[PDB]
């Protein structure tokens, strides 16, 4: 049988083409003509259960690209809280160094992402690191909420950490509160 | 008029500097350091344009908003204007002068 | 000079023309809370260690900058990397073990004791005299000025620390202090 | 390979920097490709330094026939327009990026 | 999508003038800063 | 910038005519007040006044035409509107 | 005659933009690598020392010369004193002076020709520190021991108020003043060392 | 939304001024009535035209310009609010 596109099943869907092809002996870490690894690309195009199937079946969470993004990098961009958070129970570096020193905390912020943002704060991402281009993660930050969340992180460490944490457990179980009475 | 003078003088001094021109609001230029008087009025009759264009821009975005400092960038030579309610201050420089 | 100590506000390091310093009180105006000795020229600058406020460096115009600590009257260290009168001294903001000094001859000397207590890890030399020196309180800048009149800044490299933190910058510089003070007091201790 | 990747990091680098109010991507005709604004404000934004660009690239011309233009950038009491021009004979393109100079990080 | 090195490559566009953004963007802080210089002045003045 | 015809009751030689003087219109001025004058004066001149032009980008109108003498373009994003009445 | 130039009230304030424009544009290569964006006892100092130093290589701490602040009016003027405004981290009030006359200039990163302001003392600057709580107050010390204060808002070469020998003037050069920061509820008092052999502090409410 | 009545910000007027006055009223009805500029015109000049001896031509938008050969007494711009209203009568 013709050696199914680990990529092309993930830009699909194909999830249950992905765990075919791991098991028949596909390259889990496979990199595309830009260095994409499987399981960055299941990060850029969403696909949340590819993820996971790579991640069980041995990719690297701290696999990155030429250019020195890496999966959890391109997690912040997609903004997905979800694609975030099982990246870093993956093992992600919560401050891995992307392309010109930047880390997801400051690509989170970038974006303004407050849900990525938040999960990294949480997962002890530091708000004083710098870019190549003179900026902090406040900076970077586009939302005044996420700019106070930075800040109050800046100041309180550790403990401000397990608060923002709980008030994200709290949102979160408020968010899903509203799901199952809609 | 002495720290005027002096600022001028200053800004003739710095690098890259390649010439100098203050045109009052009805398109007469007041001062030039260009030692010919055309590019003088070919600057003071184009630019000053577009320093209204770019305020026209400014308040199309909000109204509440004026123009106040317009810098063009080209291959060779670069064009800093500031433009007040009673003139215009207009200069080319060389912005690749502090690489030499 | 005068350096007013952290701890409190009213104490505070003055130094003198004969080579005297003076810890002081503002709320005692009769006499000086302790006297320090040793050097034997005017003490030009003085100035607690923003780290630990015990510990206070001075410079002077006996060619020597003199390590401090309170309850010795004598010096905690003494430098001297030439014969030339050390205008003014100023203490890393970024680093717990590094004082940048300004010579008479027109000299900036970067020093980190951590690793040279003789001479600075770094030195430059201009032709005219150097008078006073700051440091950027943001950045990694020494800006010194002198007769010429005009004010020059450098950048250092490799003698920062700011991702470092407070608590391990005190105790890289008790470490430092530890190893190259003389143990002078522990003779004393065992025979009571 | 997808250039929706470089496009995305180039666009994201561009938005990290301080004040950064958002970034937009137009066309020769003045009509935006990708924009982090609300589609009124890109619109606007987009036909205003189309039509501005157009006007200025003529002056240059004028001023200096071997001479293009290279970089834009007004800057207003609140908010300052960085505009990237390229005249390619396949392709005019300009880069607009919105930010705030006077915000504090 | 067009593909890199493709007509109109955005990307490469994007990466050409990237540098003179950020640039620019570098320049914006200290001319703000130094504009508050003397308008943040005031607000300490009253 | 191409000629976008929104409506038009013309002719395609005298459609080639508006959008030309309006482009060389656009050129000379920057006021699209300026530009109107420029269009209606030239099209006095060519094609038998009275004509009227309105330029700009934001502005709802309804007049009456002659037959063959109506047009609304657009140049870019200016809207340019073209009618001969009187 | 009246040069058309005194007509426009704004041309000093776009001749300062314009001078910020060009030094801006001169110093972005020289700021760009700062912040690394990619577009008889010498004699004596220990040779093995020396070559540990060598040896570090880049590691070595090392320095690297990156502008000068200089002025054909400073020209000639020992500098006595600098001072980063407390408030403003990147404007350097400096007082040159060696009684000599002595020169105050409010020196940034937009201008290394010219200081933004600058000012005139009778005599020769010892001392300056910046307040806490009011950066555009500077008091200083100068050399034939008055204690001054300086409102920078005003931009006027008079001080604010002085010490007079009435008022506790040193009768010889005062050479330190610094401010005291003892919380903002509070007033902000100036203390002052000369070689007179007086430490003087000086409550501002009360002249 | 501020009922406070915007006056007539008149910038030009070349008619009577009782059916100046007129305009005005047809305007602020026609404003009142059309939220889209479309309509207030098409709405404007068809009342000018039953009662004004057609054929008017109206114009109403923020920003734009004009150069019209009108009629004498036959001729207005001016504002409510924000918004330039034209009309002239040619034909």
């Amino acid at each position: 049988e013709e050696p199914i596109d680990i990529f092309q099943a993930i830009k699909e869907g194909d999830y249950e083409a992905v765990q075919i092809a791991l098991d028949r002996g596909a390259d889990i870490e496979q990199t595309s003509s830009g260095g994409v690894t499987p399981l960055i690309q299941a990060v850029q195009c969403g696909a949340e259960q590819a993820v996971e199937i790579l991640v069980q079946s041995g990719a690297d969470v701290h696999a990155a690209t030429r250019s020195g993004d890496t999966a959890l990098h391109w997690a912040a961009y997609g903004g997905g809280g979800a694609l975030v958070q099982l990246l870093l129970e993956a093992g992600a570096n919560v401050d891995a160094v992307g392309d010109l020193g930047n880390r997801p905390l400051h690509v989170a912020a970038s974006r303004g992402h407050d849900q990525v943002v938040g999960l990294l704060l949480t997962h002890n991402a530091h708000t004083a690191f710098k870019n190549a281009y003179g900026n902090t993660a406040l900076s970077l930050a586009t939302g005044a909420k996420a700019q106070a969340w930075i800040k109050r992180v800046a100041e309180g460490g550790p403990g401000e950490r397990s608060k923002l944490a709980a008030e994200l457990a709290a949102l979160e179980a408020e968010a899903d509160a509203k799901a199952a009475e809609r | 008029m002495s720290d005027i003078e002096s600022t001028l003088t200053r800004i003739q001094g710095h690098k890259g500097v390649i010439g100098v021109i203050i045109v009052n609001n009805q398109g007469v230029p007041l001062r030039s350091t260009f030692e010919h008087d055309a590019m003088t009025k070919q600057y003071a009759d184009l630019v000053p344009g577009l320093a209204d264009l770019a305020r026209n821009l400014v308040r199309d975005l909000d109204p509440q908003n004026d123009l106040e400092f317009l810098r063009i960038r080209s291959h060779k030579h670069e064009i800093m204007v500031a433009a007040k309610d009673d003139f215009v201050l207009l200069v080319i420089q060389d912005p690749n002068a502090a690489s030499t | 000079a005068f350096d007013f100590s952290g701890r409190d506000e009213r104490i505070y390091v003055a130094a003198t023309e004969d080579g005297w310093l003076h810890k002081c009180s503002t709320s005692y105006s009769e006499q000086y809370l302790e006297s320090y000795r040793g050097h034997m020229g005017p003490v030009y600058q003085v100035q607690f260690s923003p780290y630990k406020k015990d510990m206070f460096i001075s410079s002077s115009g006996d060619w020597t900058i003199r390590m401090w600590q309170e309850g010795r009257d004598t010096p905690l260290l003494t430098f001297q990397a030439s014969t030339n009168e050390i205008n003014d001294v100023q203490w890393c903001p970024t680093n717990s073990t590094v004082f940048g000094s300004v010579t008479a001859t027109g000299r900036l000397e970067i020093w980190d004791f951590a690793l040279s207590t003789v001479k600075p890890v770094m030195h430059q030399k201009t032709p005219a005299k150097l008078s006073c020196m700051l440091f950027a309180p943001n950045y990694p800048v020494v800006v010194c000025g002198g007769e010429d009149g005009t004010v020059k800044a450098y950048r250092l490299y490799n003698v920062s620390h700011e991702y470092d933190t407070l608590e391990e910058q005190l105790g890289r510089l008790d470490a430092v202090i530890k190893a190259n003070v003389m143990k002078k007091e522990t003779g004393q201790a065992g025979q009571a | 390979m997808v250039d929706i990747a470089a496009v995305d990091e180039t666009f994201k680098r561009l938005q990290s920097h301080k004040g950064v109010l958002g970034i937009i991507v137009i066309n020769a005709e003045g009509i935006a490709i990708r924009t982090t604004f609300d589609n009124d404000l890109t619109v606007q934004y987009a036909a205003l330094v189309s039509h501005f660009t157009v006007k200025a690239r003529s002056a240059v011309r004028k001023l200096d026939g071997d001479n293009d233009l290279k970089f834009l950038r007004i800057r207003s009491k609140k908010h300052e327009i960085m505009i990237a021009p390229e005249f390619e004979r396949s392709h005019e393109y300009y880069l607009v990026v919105v930010q705030d100079p006077s915000r504090e990080a | 999508r067009r593909p890199r090195n493709a007509p109109g490559s955005v990307a490469d566009f994007l990466e050409r003038v990237r540098d003179q953004c950020e640039v620019a963007l570098v320049q914006n802080e200290i001319t703000n800063i130094f504009r508050d210089d003397l308008s943040s002045l005031n607000d300490e003045a009253d | 910038s191409k000629a976008v015809i929104k409506n038009a009751d013309m002719s395609e030689e005298m459609q080639a005519d508006a959008v030309d003087c309006a482009t060389q219109a656009l050129e000379k001025y920057n006021i699209e007040k300026d530009i109107a004058a420029y269009i209606k004066k030239e099209f006095d001149r060519k094609h038998n006044p009275t004509w009227h032009c309105i330029v700009g980008r934001n502005f709802g109108s309804y007049v009456t035409h002659e037959t063959k003498h109506f047009i609304y373009f657009y140049l870019g994003q200016v809207a340019i509107l073209l009618f001969k009445s009187g | 005659v009246l040069d058309p130039l005194l007509s426009l009230r704004g041309l000093p304030d776009a001749l300062e933009l314009m001078d910020l424009a060009i030094n801006q544009n001169n110093y972005l290569q020289q700021l760009l690598l700062y912040r690394d964006i990619q577009p008889v006892a010498e004699s004596n100092w220990p040779e093995e020392l020396l070559q540990e130093l060598a040896d570090l290589g880049d590691d070595a701490p090392r320095m690297e010369h990156l502008w000068d602040w200089s002025c054909p009016l400073t020209a000639g003027k020992n500098v006595a004193c600098m001072g980063w405004n407390k408030a403003n981290p990147d404007l350097l009030a400096v007082g040159y002076g060696s009684e000599p006359r002595g020169l105050v200039a409010f020196w940034s990163l937009k201008n290394l020709q010219h200081p933004l302001w600058w000012f005139e003392v009778k005599a020769a600057v010892t001392a300056l520190d910046f307040s806490t709580y009011s950066p555009n107050l500077l008091a200083l010390g100068m050399y034939d021991g008055t204690v001054a204060i300086y409102d920078i808002k005003s931009r006027q070469g008079t001080p604010s108020m002085e010490s007079d020998v009435h008022s506790g003037k040193h009768s010889d050069p005062v050479w330190k003043v610094k401010w005291l920061d003892h919380g903002p509820e509070r007033d902000e008092p100036l203390v002052s060392i000369s070689t007179d052999g007086r430490v003087t502090q000086w409550s501002i409410a009360k002249g």
